[PDB]
């Protein structure tokens, strides 16, 4: 539904705006990217990795398991 | 005399918008403006005339069916706003001259 003007209730707040051509496209671009970048990423890493760890452990692992299992022996 | 009499170093005024964000504002007292007179520039002469072409659409004004500012006209036909008044904001050589306005949840868009 939405659109606007039936939208919702906002009392006693305020804003500030600026025209686009004003700013610079990349303030502190490299600078700001930063352990800011590592802040998101690095922040997430621990949460991320373990499954992938198990993976490499796996395709590696079983890769060995069956791979060796393809070898022939004596007698 | 003695000291401290500098001149006006040009720059940019704010260039923004802010809503004092009010559910409590019962109906828009809206507005707008585009250069209003100030002291200096030779241009504003016709800009005056231009602002004339602009004009101020008065709520208390009647006659919208016949209104001169085409804006004003549709504003009547569409019942498209509750006010607009060309209002000239002044600084030597620059400013904003343009409509006050009043409106509900709607107008502003088509207004511009």
């Amino acid at each position: 539904g939405r659109q606007f003007g039936h939208l919702t209730r906002v009392r006693h707040v305020i804003t500030y705006s600026l025209s686009p051509f004003e700013q610079r496209a990349f303030p502190h671009y490299f600078s700001k990217g930063i352990p800011n970048v590592l802040r998101r990423t690095r922040a997430c890493i621990l949460r991320v990795a373990p499954p992938f760890v198990v993976f490499y452990l796996v395709y590696t692992w079983g890769t060995q398991e069956f791979e060796k299992s393809k070898r022939k022996n004596p007698a | 005399d003695e000291d401290a009499v500098p001149t006006l170093t040009p720059c940019r005024f704010t260039g923004s918008e802010i809503r004092h964000r009010e559910d409590g504002l019962p109906l828009a007292h809206v507005a707008i403006a585009v250069e209003g007179p100030g002291w200096a520039n030779p241009d504003n002469v016709a800009l005056q005339v231009a602002n004339a072409i602009i004009g101020h659409y008065d709520c208390t004004y009647g006659g919208g069916m016949h209104l001169s500012s085409p804006l004003a006209s549709v504003a009547v036909t569409n019942k498209l706003c509750q006010s607009f008044q060309t209002f000239n904001i002044c600084y030597a050589d620059t400013g904003l001259l343009g409509a006050h306005f009043v409106c509900d949840h709607m107008s502003i868009d088509d207004m511009m």
